[PDB]
């Protein structure tokens, strides 16, 4: 149900977090179309521990590389 | 399977995530459910009880 990157939870804006066993992806409700989990399609809320089902991953933003 | 089985092939989906879909349909973001899942389960159980 979520992604924790820097001690903060991350929820999908419009989609769900889907993994094919090795890499995680966010995709639409009714059509498999994976995309890299950036900061624009995920909104942060929580403390990474209140949520059940947390999985660690990276949600790296485009503002850091440039 | 949520509501998917009413539209075609039944698609399995965990129940804790299904309620996040349904909160998302009444203007309440997903963050309310997951960070309050334990409380909501007790309220629903008592209501059914
Ligand atoms: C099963 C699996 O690992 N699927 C893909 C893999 O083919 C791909 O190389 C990787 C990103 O490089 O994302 C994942
Ligand atoms: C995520 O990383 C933190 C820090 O290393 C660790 O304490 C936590 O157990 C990790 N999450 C999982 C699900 O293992």
């Amino acid at each position: 149900p979520a992604i924790c990157h820097d001690g903060k939870a991350h929820f999908p804006r419009e989609g769900v977090f889907v993994s094919n066993g090795t890499h995680w992806f966010v995709t639409q409700r009714n059509f498999y179309e994976p995309q890299i989990i950036t900061t624009d399609n995920t909104f942060v809320s929580g403390n990474c521990d209140v949520v059940i089902g947390i999985v660690n991953n990276t949600v790296y933003d485009p503002l850091q590389p440039e | 399977s949520g509501w998917t089985f009413g539209a075609g092939p039944a698609l399995q989906i965990p129940f804790p995530m299904q309620m996040a879909y349904r909160f998302n349909g009444i203007g309440v973001t997903q963050n309310v459910l997951y960070e309050n899942q334990k409380l909501i389960a007790n309220q629903f159980n008592s209501a059914i009880g």
